[PDB]
C-alpha cells in the first residue's frame, strides 16, 4: 500500500548517478579498448602528449624512442585484501617503446614494466593504503579568453587561460597607466609590442592597422626601439626571463608558449576554438601563436585579443565578461581528468630521466627498459592519489552520504588560482550562480558555496564540459541542455494537457528573468526547448529526499539536506513514512545492497551469504556482515527469500545498511506530537518518551578500531605478549589469549586489550636491590607494561582482531614496525539524554528527557505519544513544512499507509485533508465499535476549540472532532495530570534520523591525570584522561570579571607550575588548606630564558630599588 | 536566590571586590587552618543535611558571608603586623594533619 | 447512590474494559488516571533476561544456516511473554532445538514446567538447508524495565545478556462518559480497559493496582 | 540508610491553615500518582459550612444600596462569602442567622443573632457600615455542602427576596503542590511529593489531606466484586 502523488516523469534521474566518476575513470583509463582505437585524454594523451625524447643536437644521431601502446593489468592481490594488509589497491601499468638510431637498429622491450595504478572499485572510487577515498571533482574557469573588467580603477584587461592549470601558461594582457600593454606570462612583465614584433606585428603593420579607434597607442609604440627588428627580439624578451642565460638568438622557449601542442593546447579542437572564434574576431588553429612554419612564427590569438580589448575600452562589442561564473566557464575536472594530469606530471620527470640517459649511456648500450627508470610514474601518482586535499576519506556513515560524496564538486582544490580558503574573491562567488545545474541549498558553514553538490538529473552525453541539465521540446527526448543554452526559452514544469499542455500563460524562463510567459505556444517542438524533465533537476539528490520541501524555507530546508547525511545506520530503519520517489534509488546505486542478476531462483541456506539465484550459472552472495565504517558507523546486509525468483517491484536480494528493503531508511519515523513540555523542549531540544528505547528503536551499532605497532627502538625489540610483567592480576589470559583479546571478549575501558612488552633501560640498579630482589626473591626484569588497553571510551564487547607483521606477503611497513595489532569493538548505543535527533526539514535539535509511558501524553485509546516535538520558534522562526507530514501522518497510521509526496508535485493539503477524512471513520469509527465516544473531557475542551474559533460552532460534539482531526488531533490527555490539554493539539509521524554526534563520544572530564612530558601541560597520557582548553576568549572573560585569582590559577596550579600543580593535588588530599601560589612558575621562567639571550631583567619592587630577590631559591 | 544576603554584603563594602577579598581570606583562616574562630556558634552556625541528618557544611566562604553579616570581624589598615597577624593564632591552637 | 456498579466486561486473558459506574462528577480521574498510570509502571511480570545460543561467542554474530541474524534473533526474543503457573520461580530457561529447515517459531521451545509460551507463532528464527540452533534462553520474574544493567550471566560465557521489558500491561485508557441518571446530569462514568498483558489478566492487573496505590495511600500516616 | 519502603511525611502545620506536607523518597512516578488525585480530591469532596443565601429587610434584588449603611449589597453579599461558620451537632442542616443594626458602628460577622450550636469561627469580618441610619436587617441562610457552587441553588428559604450567594462549601481553599527529585537513595531521579494545602473555610489542613485521602481510599474499595461479560 503505496500511494503515490505527482506529475509526467518524462525520463529517469539518470543511472548511475556514481556516474560523474565511474564512467568517467574509465573513459580516460580507456585501457578496456584494443590499442588500436582511442586517441586522446588521459593514459594515451599523456603518453601521446610527452612528445617522443629527442635528446642532444636536434636530430644529429641515434636515439628516439617512440611510445606504442599502454598496459593496464594483472592487479596485484584483491580489494578487501588491501584494506585488511594496508594496500593500495593498484595494478601493473607498463608501456611498449622502442628507440631508434641513426646507424641502423629498432629496439623495443616489450611492456617495458612501469609503475602502479590504483583502481577504482566498482562503487566509483578507490582504496589507497587500505582505507576508501573519493576523489572530490574540482571547477575553474573553462579554458579560454574573456577579458574581464580591471578591478583596480576602470579599465578592463586581458585573460588567456590554459588546458588545465598543471599545463600551458596563464596570460594577461593590461593596458596600465604607465607602462602600456603588459603581457605578463606566469611571472614577469615585459612590454606587449616586443613579443609583438617577434610575431611580426610592429610600428604602422601593426598600430594604424590595428589601434585606431581608441588611442592607447603612443605608449604601445614608446619602445619602438623594442619594435625595429625580431629576433634581436626574441633575445631581449629572452633576457627579460631570468636567470642570465646566453642572450644568445635562440626561438626555443619560444618554441613553446604557443610553438608545439606540447605546453600550450587545449587540443582535439574543442573548447577553445569555440571559445575565442566566438568572442575574438574568429578563426584559429589549436594553439596560441605559431611556430616551426618557417623560420619566423605565424601568431594566431595575441593582437587580435589585444584589438578586442580596446574595442571593450571605448568600443561596441564591450562585454565586460569577467570570470563571469556562467557555468559556460566553470570546467570541470572530472578524477579521469584529475588523475590524467598527474600521469601527465610523472612523464614530465620520467622523460628527464630518459633524456638525460640517452646522453652519458651509449648508443648500443641503450634500450628501453634501460633509459626508463619506472619510479616518476609513481611517486608523482602515488603521491597525487593518496595526499592531495582533493582526495579525501570516504564519508560512510549512512549509505545516501559516500553517494553524496562523488556527486560532489569542490573548489577548494589544488587547480591554479583555485579560490583558497579566502582566495582573492571568496565571498561573493558563493552566489547562487543562475546556471541551476548544481544544487542550490547545498553548501555547509564557513565554507559556503565553495563545496557544492550536484543537479539530480545533471549531466550526461558527449561530454566536453559542464553539467547540463535535462530539457524537453516536445516530447521530443530531452536534449541534454548546455549551459549556455538560449533555446528560445523554456517554460517550467506543469499546465500539462496530455501532449499539448493547454496553458494561455506558460510560466517559463528565458536567460535569466523569470519573464512571465513568453507562451509561444508552439505545441509541437515545444516552446524551443521549454519544460524540465521533473522539478528534482533544480535539486540535489539528497534534497530530493525532502517530501515537503515546496514549504520548507531554502536555508532551513538546508540543514536537513545535509544534516540528513550525518545519520548512521539502525536496527530498524524503515523508509520514512511520506517519502518523494527517489529513496527507491538513492539507495540501489550507493551499491550498498545486493543486487540480484539474470532472471530468478535462488537456493541460499540463509545467514551470511545469499547462495545463489540458480538460473544458468551459480554464484553465493556474500553479504558484507557487520563491517565497520569509515565514521565507525557499522553499515551492515540483510537478507531477503528463502525459495523465490528475479524480482517482485524490486529484485532486491538482501538489503544494506538503511534500506528499509530497497528504501533508503536513515532513521525510524515515530509518533510525535507538538506543544511545549514543562520546558523539556526549550529552545529546540526533544522529549522521549523512554517506550523508545524499551522497543530498542534509535539504538546504533559502532565498532571501533584500535592500533599497537610493535616498534624495534635499541633497547630491545618491542613486543606483542601476553607475559606482561606483574600485570599478572588475572587479566592478561583472563582474557588476551596468547598476546591478543578474544572475540566477543566483552571489554570495559581499562582492559588489556592487546598487550606488549617494551625493553627500555632507565637506570641500573645497583647492589643492595638486586640483593633485596635476589633475596626476597625478586626475580629482575628487563620489560614495561606497554600494553594497549581501551581508554576512556566504555569499551564493548570485542567484535574482531587482525594481525599483521613483515615478512608477510604485500604488507608494507614503517621501518622498523614489525607486527601491528588491530582489534575492532562494538558498541550498541541506544538512545540517551544528549544526541541530536534532527529530522529532513532541518528540524535539529538535542534530546533532552526521556520520560516513562506514564507521564506522556495519553492520546484517546491510550497509546502514548513518541516524541515531544517543541513548536515554538522552531516553526515559525525557521518558517517550514516539518508539518505537512505530521498531518499527513495520522492519516497514514489508521490508514495504514506509506505515502510518496515528491518535491514540488502533489501531497495537497485538501488531499491530505480527504486521507484525513478517512482514518477517522475508523480511529473514531472504533469508538462507536468498542463501546464508546466522547467524554466529559472532550467536552471540555471542543467547548473552547470552537470559542477559539477553531471548530464549526451549531455542529455536534463528535462533529466537531473531524473537524478539528483533518488538521489539529483529538483532545490529547496528559497521562502525567490525567486531566486534558485544553485546545487541540496536533498529533502525527513525523520521521526523526538520529546523527553522528549520540554524546557519549563527547564528555570527558579531567581533574589530575596525566601530565605531558614535552610542552608540560594537562594531557597525553594512559590511565585516565582529560585535559582541557583556556583560549584567550575565556581569559578576557575571567580579566573582565575581576576572577584575578581564578585567573593566575589556569596559568599556574593547573598546568605548568609543577611547584604549585602539586600545591594543588596536595593541599587538598591534605585537608582544611587551599593551593598557596607565590612565584609564578611563568615569570620565574621568563627572566632565565632571556638571560640565555645575554639580557640582565633586573626585577625591582616598589621603591624601585628594593631589586627584587627572585629566584633566590 | 542567591546567597546569604549577598545583597547585604555587597552593601558594607564599599568596592565590590573587598567584600570578595575579605571574604576570601576569612575563610582562608577560618576553617582554613582551625575552626574555632566562629562567631556563628550559639544557635546561628551553618549546618547542612543527609540522611543522617545535619553537619555544618566544610565550604569555608559560607561561614564567613554568615559571619561578615554579623558583627565581629574587620579590615583596612588593621592589626598592622601580618606576622603578628597569625603569630597570635599560636596562642590558640592551629595547625593541620599530614 | 453511596454504592456504585463495578461492572466488569472481562475477556480472555487482554481487554478487560471494567466500568464502575455513576461516580461523582469528579473522580472520574482521581481513581481513572493514578490506576492508569501505575497499570503501566510497577506490577509483576514476566522478561527475557539472557539467552544462550550453540555456537555464538556473543552478540553481533551469524549463526550459519539461519536465515535471522543473532541481533534480529534477541530482538525477536525481547518480545517472548511467558507465563509461570506459580509462585516460587525467580524464573526458569527455556530451550530450543532446531533442524534443517522451517521456521523456529516460538512453540518451538522445550515444553516444559509451569511456563505456558502465552504467544506462539512469534518468528523465531526462519532457519534452513542448515538445522542449527539449540538455545538456552533465561526468564527471570522482574518489575518495570532493567536494561544491561542486570547482567546475563547465567551461563557464564555467551550468555549476551537481553533487555528486559516486565510489565505485563501492553497500554491502558479510560473513557470518563456522562450517562447516568443517579442525580442530575452531572456524574463521571470511569471505565479504564487494562488493555493487553503480557502473561497475567486485567482484573489482576486492575487489581495489583489498586493495591500498590492504596499501599502508598497509607504512606501520609505518622508525620515529623 | 533511611527512605526505603517507608518514605517521612513531614507535615508544617501552620496551625489554622497551610498544611505544607512532604511525604519523601517515591519511586519516580508518583509524587504525581499521589499529589494530584489528593490535590484534586482536597479542592473538592469535603463537608462543610458556607453562607447560600441571603435576606436583607427592604430592598429586592442584589443590584442595590440600602441608605444608612457604607457599603452596597454586592459588597456586604461578598463579605458574607468570606463568613467562617461551624455547627456544633450532627443534626443541623442549616440554622439561619439574622442581625441587628445600631447607628454608626461597624457591623461585624459577630452581630449576628448569638445562636448558639453555631459560632461563627471568625469574629471580624466588616460585613459592611452604617451610620445615621442603622437599619440594616438580615437573616442569613447558612448550609452544610461538598465542593463550590454558583448560582444554581436557588436561595429558597425566605421565599421571595433572597440574592442567594454562592456556596462556597469546602474547608480548602487553594492546593498546590510541586514534586522535586532528591537522591536520598544512591539513585538521583526519586520523587519528592510535598503539597501544601490552604485552608480556612473552617476545617484544619492536616484533617482535609487525612480525610480526603480517606476519600479517594474509599473510593478504591469499589473495584471489589465484578460482574463481568466473556
Ligand atoms: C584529503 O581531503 C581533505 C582536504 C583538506 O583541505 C581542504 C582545504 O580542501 C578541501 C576540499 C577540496 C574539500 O572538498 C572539503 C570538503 O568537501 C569539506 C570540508 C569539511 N567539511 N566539514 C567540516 C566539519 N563538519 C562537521 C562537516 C563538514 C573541507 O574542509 C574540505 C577541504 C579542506 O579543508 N566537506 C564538505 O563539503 C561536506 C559538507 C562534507 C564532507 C564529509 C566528510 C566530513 C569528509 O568526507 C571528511 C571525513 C574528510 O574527507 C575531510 C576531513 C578530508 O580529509 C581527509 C583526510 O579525508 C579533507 C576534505
Amino acid at each position: 500500500k503505496i500511494k503515490r502523488f505527482g506529475r509526467i516523469r518524462e525520463v529517469i534521474p539518470l543511472p548511475p548517478l556514481t556516474e560523474i566518476q565511474v564512467e568517467s575513470y574509465k573513459k580516460a583509463l580507456q585501457a578496456d579498448v584494443p590499442p588500436e582505437k582511442r586517441e586522446n585524454v588521459g593514459i594515451q594523451a599523456a603518453f601521446k602528449e610527452t612528445f617522443p625524447i629527442e635528446e642532444g643536437d636536434k636530430g644529429k644521431g641515434g636515439l628516439v624512442l617512440d611510445f606504442l601502446e599502454y598496459r593496464i593489468g594483472d592487479p596485484p592481490f584483491s580489494q578487501d585484501e588491501c584494506r585488511e594488509k594496508d594496500l593500495t589497491y593498484q595494478a601493473p601499468l607498463y608501456a611498449r617503446l622502442q628507440l631508434i638510431h641513426k646507424d641502423t637498429g629498432l629496439i623495443k622491450e616489450d611492456e617495458v614494466f612501469l609503475g602502479h595504478l590504483p583502481l577504482m572499485t566498482e562503487d566509483g572510487s578507490f582504496i589507497i593504503n587500505g582505507a576508501d577515498r573519493v576523489i572530490v571533482s574540482q571547477i575553474h574557469r573553462s579554458p579560454g579568453v574573456y577579458f574581464t573588467p580591471d578591478p583596480a580603477r576602470p579599465g578592463r584587461y586581458i585573460a588567456s587561460i590554459i588546458p588545465l592549470p598543471k599545463r600551458g601558461p596563464w596570460i594577461d594582457l593590461e593596458v596600465e597607466a604607465s607602462g602600456v600593454v603588459t603581457m605578463k606570462v606566469n611571472k614577469r612583465k615585459f612590454p606587449l609590442v616586443l613579443l609583438l614584433r617577434v610575431l611580426g606585428y610592429d610600428q604602422e603593420t601593426l598600430v594604424r592597422e590595428l589601434s585606431a579607434y581608441g588611442d592607447l597607442v603612443q605608449g604601445l609604440l614608446d619602445e619602438a626601439v623594442l619594435a625595429m627588428r625580431p629576433e634581436e627580439a626574441m633575445v631581449r624578451l629572452f633576457t627579460l626571463l631570468r636567470p642570465g642565460d646566453p642572450p644568445k638568438k635562440d626561438k626555443a622557449l619560444a618554441y613553446l608558449f604557443g610553438l608545439l601542442a606540447d605546453p600550450k593546447r587545449y587540443d582535439l579542437g574543442e573548447a577553445g576554438r569555440y571559445k575565442a572564434e566566438e568572442k575574438l574576431g574568429v578563426g584559429l588553429s589549436g594553439r596560441t601563436l605559431v611556430r616551426f612554419e618557417d623560420g619566423e612564427f605565424k601568431d594566431e590569438v595575441f593582437l587580435p585579443t589585444l584589438r578586442y580589448l580596446f574595442a571593450l575600452t571605448a568600443g561596441v562589442p564591450g562585454h565586460e565578461v569577467d570570470d563571469i561564473d556562467h557555468l559556460g566557464n566553470r570546467r570541470i575536472r572530472t578524477v579521469g581528468e584529475l588523475m590524467a594530469d598527474q600521469f601527465r606530471v610523472g612523464l614530465a620527470r620520467l622523460a628527464r630521466g630518459v633524456r638525460e640517459r640517452m646522453v652519458m649511456g651509449s648508443p648500443d648500450t641503450l634500450t628501453p627498459a634501460k633509459l626508463v627508470n619506472s619510479r616518476p610514474l609513481e611517486a608523482a601518482l602515488r603521491e597525487f592519489f593518496s595526499r592531495s586535499q582533493l582526495s579525501q576519506f570516504k564519508d560512510e556513515t549512512n549509505p545516501l552520504s559516500s553517494l553524496r560524496h562523488k556527486r560532489r564538486i569542490s573548489a577548494l582544490g589544488p587547480g591554479g588560482l583555485t579560490r583558497e580558503r579566502a582566495g582573492f574573491d571568496v565571498r561573493d562567488v558563493h552566489r547562487t550562480h543562475y546556471g541551476r545545474i548544481c544544487p542550490v541549498e547545498t553548501p555547509e558553514g564557513a565554507n559556503i558555496g565553495l563545496i557544492t553538490s550536484l543537479a539530480a538529473y545533471a549531466r550526461v552525453d558527449a561530454l566536453g564540459f559542464i553539467r547540463t541539465p535535462y530539457r524537453r521540446v516536445k516530447n521530443g527526448v530531452v536534449t541534454e541542455e548546455v549551459v549556455y543554452m538560449t533555446a528560445s526559452e523554456e517554460d517550467r514544469y506543469t499546465i500539462a494537457q496530455a501532449n499539448t499542455p493547454l496553458e494561455g500563460d506558460r510560466i517559463a524562463t528565458d536567460r535569466v528573468v523569470a519573464r512571465r510567459r513568453g507562451e509561444p505556444v508552439i505545441v509541437a517542438p515545444e516552446e524551443v526547448e521549454f519544460m524540465d524533465v521533473s522539478p528534482k533537476q533544480v535539486f540535489s539528490l539528497n534534497t530530493n529526499l525532502i517530501p515537503f520541501l515546496e514549504h520548507d524555507d531554502a536555508n532551513r530546508a538546508l540543514m536537513g539536506s545535509n544534516m540528513q547525511t550525518q545519520a548512521v545506520p539502525l536496527i530498524r530503519a524503515q523508509a520514512p513514512v511520506v517519502m518523494t520517489g527517489l529513496e527507491e534509488r538513492v539507495v540501489r546505486d550507493s551499491l550498498a545492497a545486493l543486487y540480484a542478476e539474470e532472471d530468478g531462483e535462488v537456493v541460499k541456506v540463509d545467514g551470511t551469504r545469499i547462495a545463489v539465484r540458480y538460473e544458468d550459472g551459480r554464484l553465493v552472495h556474500p553479504l558484507r556482515r557487520y563491517a565497520r565504517s569509515n565514521q565507525g558507523t557499522a553499515f551492515d546486509q540483510r537478507p531477503r527469500v528463502r525459495v523465490g525468483q528475479r524480482v517482485k517491484k524490486g529484485d532486491l536480494l538482501a538489503d544494506g545498511p538503511a534500506s528499509e528493503e530497497g528504501f533508503l531508511a536513515l532513521g525510524q519515523n515515530v509518533l510525535v506530537a507538538i506543544m511545549p513540555f514543562d520546558g523539556y523542549n526549550f529552545e529546540d531540544a526533544i522529549v522521549i518518551s523512554e517506550e523508545l528505547l524499551k522497543r530498542d528503536f534509535y539504538t546504533s551499532i559502532h565498532i571501533e578500531r584500535y592500533e599497537i605497532e610493535a616498534r624495534d627502538t635499541k633497547l630491545g625489540p618491542e613486543r606483542i605478549t601476553r607475559d606482561i610483567p606483574h600485570l599478572s592480576e588475572a587479566a592478561l589470559r583472563d582474557l588476551d589469549e596468547e598476546g591478543i583479546v578474544r572475540i566477543g571478549a566483552e571489554v570495559k575501558p581499562g582492559d588489556i586489550l592487546v598487550g606488549r612488552t617494551s625493553f627500555k633501560g632507565e637506570q641500573e640498579p645497583s647492589p643492595e636491590e638486586r640483593l633485596l630482589r635476589s633475596i626476597f626473591g625478586e626475580k629482575a626484569r628487563d620489560v614495561k607494561d606497554t600494553s594497549l588497553r581501551v581508554p576512556p571510551g566504555e569499551g564493548g564487547i570485542v567484535v574482531g582482531r587482525l594481525r599483521l607483521r613483515r615478512g608477510d606477503p604485500g604488507v608494507e611497513l614503517k621501518p622498523g614496525v614489525r607486527e601491528v595489532v588491530r582489534v575492532f569493538v562494538a558498541q550498541k548505543r541506544k538512545l540517551q539524554v544528549g544526541d541530536k535527533l534532527a529530522n529532513r526539514h532541518g528540524n535539529k535539535g538535542v534530546v533532552a528527557k526521556i520520560l516513562p509511558v506514564e507521564d506522556m501524553p495519553h492520546l484517546p485509546d491510550g497509546t502514548p505519544v513518541d516524541v515531544i516535538l517543541n513548536p515554538l520558534g522552531v516553526p515559525s522562526r525557521m518558517n517550514l513544512g516539518q508539518i505537512l507530514e505530521t498531518h499527513l501522518g495520522l492519516a497514514g497510521y489508521f490508514l495504514g499507509q506509506r505515502y510518496i509526496s515528491p518535491v514540488f508535485d502533489g501531497a495537497t493539503e485538501p488531499e491530505i485533508k480527504e486521507l484525513l477524512a478517512e482514518a477517522f471513520n475508523l480511529y473514531f469509527g472504533k469508538r462507536q465499535g468498542e463501546g464508546f465516544g466522547v467524554d466529559k473531557r472532550e467536552k471540555e475542551v471542543l467547548a473552547r476549540a470552537e470559542k477559539l474559533g477553531l471548530v464549526s460552532p451549531g455542529k455536534s460534539p463528535e462533529e466537531q472532532l473531524k473537524e478539528l482531526f483533518d488538521l489539529g488531533k483529538v483532545v490529547l490527555y496528559d497521562g502525567r495530570t490525567g486531566e486534558p490539554f485544553e485546545g487541540p493539539i496536533v498529533v502525527g509521524q513525523m520521521f526523526i534520523m538520529k546523527l553522528y554526534h549520540m554524546v557519549e563520544d563527547k564528555m570527558h572530564a579531567r581533574s589530575t591525570g596525566p601530565y605531558s612530558l614535552i610542552t608540560q601541560q594537562p594531557l597525553g597520557g594512559k590511565a585516565q584522561f582529560g585535559g582541557q582548553r583556556f583560549g584567550e576568549m575565556e581569559v578576557w572573560a575571567l580579566e573582565a570579571y575581576g576572577a584575578a585569582h581564578t585567573l593566575q590559577e589556569m596559568l599556574t596550579i593547573k598546568s605548568d607550575d609543577i611547584e604549585g600543580r602539586n600545591a594543588a593535588y596536595q593541599a587538598i588530599i591534605k585537608g582544611e588548606d587551599v593551593p598557596e601560589p607565590s612565584v609564578p612558575e611563568s615569570f620565574r621562567v621568563l627572566v632565565k630564558e632571556l638571560q640565555a639571550l645575554a639580557l640582565d631583567v633586573q626585577t625591582l619592587d616598589e621603591k624601585d630599588n628594593p631589586v627584587d630577590v627572585f629566584e633566590g631559591l | 536566590m542567591a546567597e546569604p544576603g549577598i545583597d547585604k554584603l555587597f552593601g558594607m563594602v564599599d568596592s565590590k571586590y573587598r567584600l570578595t577579598v575579605v571574604v576570601a581570606k576569612r575563610a582562608q583562616q577560618l576553617l582554613r587552618h582551625r575552626f574555632k574562630n566562629t562567631v556563628l556558634e550559639p544557635e546561628e552556625r551553618p549546618k547542612m543535611r543527609t540522611l543522617e541528618g545535619l553537619y555544618d557544611d566544610p565550604n569555608a566562604v559560607t561561614w564567613a558571608m554568615k559571619e561578615l553579616l554579623t558583627g565581629r570581624l574587620f579590615f583596612g589598615e588593621n592589626l598592622v603586623p601580618e606576622d603578628r597577624l597569625q603569630k597570635e593564632m599560636e596562642r590558640l591552637y592551629p595547625t593541620e594533619e599530614e | 447512590l453511596k454504592a456504585p456498579v463495578f461492572t466488569a466486561t472481562t475477556q480472555g486473558d487482554h481487554y478487560g474494559e471494567f466500568v464502575l459506574e455513576p461516580l461523582e462528577r469528579g473522580f472520574g480521574v482521581t481513581l481513572g488516571n493514578p490506576l492508569r498510570r501505575i497499570l503501566l509502571s510497577s506490577i509483576p511480570g514476566t522478561a527475557v533476561t539472557s539467552v544462550y545460543i550453540e555456537d555464538v561467542l556473543h552478540e553481533f554474530s551469524t549463526i550459519p544456516g539461519v536465515k535471522e541474524d543473532v541481533v534480529e534473533i534477541i530482538l525477536n526474543l525481547k518480545e517472548l511473554v511467558v507465563r509461570f503457573l506459580d509462585p516460587k520461580m525467580a524464573s526458569t530457561t527455556l530451550i530450543l532445538r532446531a533442524e534443517g529447515p522451517k521456521e523456529v517459531r516460538a512453540v518451538d521451545f522445550t515444553p516444559s514446567a509451569d511456563v505456558e509460551i502465552m504467544n506462539p507463532d512469534l518468528h523465531i528464527a526462519t532457519l534452513e538447508e542448515g538445522g542449527k540452533l539449540y538455545m538456552e534462553v533465561r526468564v527471570d520474574r522482574g518489575v518495570g524495565y532493567v536494561p544491561a544493567e542486570r547482567h546475563g550471566i547465567k551461563d557464564r560465557i555467551n550468555a549476551i545478556p537481553v533487555d528486559a521489558i516486565f510489565s505485563p500491561v501492553r497500554r491502558v485508557a479510560f473513557q470518563v462518559e456522562d450517562t447516568r441518571l443517579g442525580q442530575r446530569t452531572d456524574l463521571d462514568k470511569l471505565t479504564l480497559r487494562i488493555w493487553t498483558d503480557g502473561s497475567v489478566t486485567p482484573l489482576e492487573a486492575l487489581n495489583q493496582a489498586v493495591a500498590i496505590l492504596k499501599e502508598h495511600l497509607n504512606y501520609f500516616a505518622n508525620p515529623e
